[PDB]
């Protein structure tokens, strides 16, 4: 328990301060691994509450244990920052955003487990941001209790766990950090049971045996490790196995480490009353008052605790192992800065430099109970941030010369996050971790504050990242709308893997990384961001309406009137001309005799039928195409403005089921008119040229880039699901994984990711982008062809009636 | 190390995974931050 002045006190001697986070896979006991390090050296303040992000450990160590401390050190205090990290491990943007933070990372590995694939994603993603590891083997008394593993295995165990590790150590970390490799020997692996308090270090014991075996513990702790052997018969250490007349030699680690703790587990756990009072003796274990009377577990608990606090080891390799800012930001000041690495900014960072303009990184919005306010989280990387100061908000396209996402405003308060709880402060220096109100507004989610109108803005690992997994979100209620808008800028502001936006058909979209991660995000959109019934469904895909010849014969409508009549035929357009249209190459505001000249001598078009183009549609713009081809028609010009109209609303809703056309050239070929414009009007005109056109549709034949990442061995797992659902494999490229690219119907892909991970052993990772349009060969009039199923769901869920109307139902024969 | 320095508070197992989802499940699902 600290005052304001301790805590500020505390975080002026930056050299002695360790910023760092717990990196495990679900139930690897991160959180009682935790729970022990706040019991043991949690800090404490000597009615507004916040989602616990941050918790402040304090540690003291002896003089002797400072002087091994391979960096800048200003006394025995040391403040330790254990930074909150989510839990979603899919190579999330919101873990790299938390490991930025973080200098150091204490990783977590299960005894029996070892390393599972989530444990190195996020120690990937970790290394990316060059962070050091330092590593903890726990659930150590499930291989003592329940396996009844032994010694020699046990050993094996470890070895292999701490091999495991430096493998994805040795091939992610940057060469310049030098062998951020872990090693038992010196000191950066603990071994342990969170669940039960106590663990150790080799040095630990060194120093007990040291001053024992009339050896300095720098030797002692390199013989407690690995093959190293004490042949009790000769006195003497060696580096073999065997004596010399070949008998087996125990390694030293299980005869001084392992025995003792095995001995003690054994005679207390077996209730050898005679035995337990001498070992506990020769140990040097005192039992106080209630104690001695303790047997099995509850004895051993407590003997244990006493013989090997776990906080004390993990805090060892914190505090002596762990970088300090001073140290880290040196090295990592370019990537964190996307300015000039000779700007003045860029060399504040890499000095940590206090006195500089501010450059503090926005890490994330935090959840506080102040009535829907969001604190920024982040780190003072130059300068130092106070409250009332004015400072300048930098979003994430924010460039020193536009005024994009550039915010100035005051900083209201400058806060120390401490769990679920805040303190106000005045300042704070380069260097620490920090929260700040009043910036709710103008940023959401990663941003860059800074007090220099030159200041640059500042940067992101083996899950899923991409928001392939999405639904279709509504109200039951709807006049809960309003609500349900707001509820999704809510989610999306709290969640950056969330993405939610309004589909072609006017539903509101909300995507997920993965089912689990949407199942969270629609769980909570609906009960806390809305707060109101949502009704989820799939989402509804989009399709066009073309054709895929020139109509059979001409086309022939007449108006209500029955005065008028048009005569047309539609034909195909060409794909490139589409692609043309709907890219920016043929536009519908073009002058008509450029437009012409490249439709014609590069596209294959007939210039007089370009130049003459009506209109594109629909909305005037779309791949589809009006083109009059009549000769002698009197009263035409006067009915341009109805036939146009016509397009706009027969290529919007398609006859087929309603969707919109697209690839559709109509012809018009002859028009036949009332002499008198009463009639000839827009209300006689505009249904018989969507009529006409709807029947030279019907008549022309109608018809209605996914990149995967993964090793090679998987590879054959992706091919395998695409041929399953009429996938077709784009390109094979690559000394890190691979990449397949292939085209994947959208009508194909619900359920996909599921399909794949589980056909590549969780190995590969989907992208998905609309890439094309495409047009399937099957009759959309046919009930039973594949087109025309989906044309059936459409219309039964569309209330119309089943059959399509045919191309006779348009056709006024003359 | 709240015995050490009285400015800790001291967060117990079920003050971490205290969401109803995480008692549910029985596991961590979301990241929590403690000092
Ligand atoms: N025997 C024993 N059990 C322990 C020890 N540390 C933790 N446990 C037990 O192991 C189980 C998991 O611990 P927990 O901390 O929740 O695991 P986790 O790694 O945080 N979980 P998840 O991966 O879901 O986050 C608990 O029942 C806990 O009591 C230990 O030192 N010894």
């Amino acid at each position: 328990a600290f005052t304001v002045d301790q805590m500020r006190s505390l975080m002026d001697k930056v050299t002695n301060v360790r910023n760092m986070s717990v990196i495990a896979h679900v139930d690897h006991g991160k959180s009682t691994l935790t729970d022990s390090l706040v019991q043991r050296a949690g800090i404490i303040s000597a009615g507004i509450t916040i989602k616990s992000t941050a918790i402040s450990l304090y540690s003291e160590m002896s003089d002797e244990d400072v002087k091994e401390i391979k960096q800048k050190t200003d006394g025995n205090s040391f403040l330790i920052n254990l930074i909150d990290s989510p839990g979603h491990v899919d190579f999330s943007s919101e873990v790299t955003a938390a490991l930025r933070v973080t200098d150091g990372a204490l990783v977590v590995v299960d005894t029996i487990e070892g390393v599972c694939v989530q444990t190195e994603t996020v120690l990937r993603q970790a290394l990316g941001e060059r962070i050091k590891p330092v590593v903890v083997i726990n659930k150590v008394d499930r291989a003592l209790l329940e396996l009844q593993v032994s010694k020699e295995d046990l050993y094996q165990t470890f070895a292999r766990t701490v091999e495991s590790v430096n493998v994805i150590v040795s091939t992610y970390a940057d060469e310049v950090l030098g062998d951020v490799q872990v090693y038992p020997a010196r000191g950066t692996v603990a071994f342990g049971s969170g669940l039960h308090g106590w663990a150790f270090t080799i040095r630990q014991f060194a120093t007990r045996y040291a001053k024992k075996f009339g050896v300095d513990k720098a030797k002692m702790m390199d013989r407690l490790w690995g093959d190293s052997f004490f042949n009790p018969k000769t006195k003497k250490w060696t580096n073999k196995d065997t004596d010399a007349e070949g008998k087996p030699l125990e390694r030293a680690f299980n005869m001084f480490i392992l025995d003792p703790i095995f001995r003690l587990f054994t005679a207390i756990m077996n209730f050898k009353k005679d035995e337990i009072p001498v070992l506990l003796e020769k140990l040097e274990i005192v039992l106080k008052g209630d104690e001695k009377d303790l047997e099995g577990k509850a004895l051993l608990k407590v003997v244990m605790r006493k013989f090997l606090p776990a906080a004390d080891a993990l805090l060892e390799m914190i505090v002596l192992h762990l970088p300090s800012p001073v140290t880290a930001q040196a090295y990592r000041a370019e990537q964190l800065y996307e300015g000039p690495a000779d700007d003045a900014n860029c060399i504040a960072i890499k000095n940590c430099d206090p006195k500089a303009d501010l450059m503090l990184y926005v890490s994330k919005m935090v959840p506080t109970s102040d009535k829907g306010r969001f604190y920024a989280f982040g780190r003072v990387f130059a300068g130092t941030v106070k409250s009332g100061q004015k400072v300048r908000i930098q979003g994430p396209n924010y460039v020193p010369g536009k005024k994009d996402d550039l915010f100035i405003k005051a900083i209201q308060r400058v806060v120390l996050m401490m769990g679920r709880f805040v303190e106000p402060i005045d300042d704070c220096p380069a260097g620490n971790i920090i929260g700040l109100v009043g910036i709710d507004q103008f940023l959401l989610k990663t941003g860059t504050l800074t007090t220099s109108e030159t200041a640059h803005n500042m940067k992101v690992m083996k899950f899923s990242v991409s928001p392939v997994v999405q639904v279709a979100v509504e109200v039951k209620n709807a006049n809960d709308l309003p609500k349900l808008v707001e509820g999704l800028k809510r989610l999306s502001k709290s969640d950056p893997c969330v993405l939610t936006y309004m589909s072609e058909s006017g539903e509101h979209i909300v995507a997920g990384t993965g089912e689990l991660h949407l199942e969270i995000c629609l769980q909570d959109l609906e009960h806390d961001h809305a707060g109101v019934p949502l009704k989820i469904s799939p989402p509804v895909v989009a399709y066009r309406e073309t054709v895929e010849s020139e109509s059979s014969q001409t086309a022939l409508s007449k108006s209500p009137n029955k005065h008028n009549r048009i005569y047309l035929k539609a034909e195909p357009i060409d794909e490139e001309v589409s692609l043309a249209i709907e890219n920016g190459i043929i536009n519908p505001r073009d002058d008509f005799k450029a437009r012409a000249r490249i439709m014609a001598d590069d596209y294959g078009w007939d210039v007089t039928d370009a130049r003459k183009i009506w209109c594109f549609g629909p909305d005037g713009n779309g791949p589809n195409l009006v083109i009059d081809q009549t000769k002698a028609v009197q009263y035409l010009h006067e009915i341009k403005d109805s036939v146009v109209a016509a397009f706009q609303w027969a290529t919007k809703e398609g006859p087929i089921f309603g969707e919109e056309m697209r690839s559709v050239r109509v012809n018009i070929l002859d028009v036949t008119l009332h002499a008198d414009a009463i009639h000839r009007g827009g209300g006689q005109i505009i249904p018989t040229m969507r009529r006409a056109t709807y029947a030279g549709f019907l008549l022309a034949d109608p018809k209605i880039l996914v990149e995967i990442q993964c090793p090679e061995q998987a590879v054959g797992g992706i091919y395998s699901v695409l041929n399953k659902k009429r996938g077709q494999v784009v390109s094979e490229e690559q000394t890190p994984l691979f990449t397949v690219k292939a085209y994947l119907p959208v009508n194909e892909s619900f359920g996909f990711t599921g399909e794949l991970r589980q056909a590549t052993g969780g190995q590969a990772f989907p992208q998905m982008v609309f890439d094309h349009w495409s047009t399937l060969g099957s009759d959309p009039l046919d009930p039973t062809s594949k087109a025309g199923e989906i044309v059936l769901a459409a219309r039964k869920r569309h209330g119309m009636k089943e059959e399509v109307p045919g191309w006779q139902e348009y056709y006024d024969k003359l | 190390t709240a015995a050490e320095n009285p400015n800790v508070e001291v967060k117990d197992y079920g003050d971490i995974d205290k969401a109803p989802e995480e008692r549910a499940r029985g596991i961590t699902i979301n990241t929590a931050h403690v000092e």
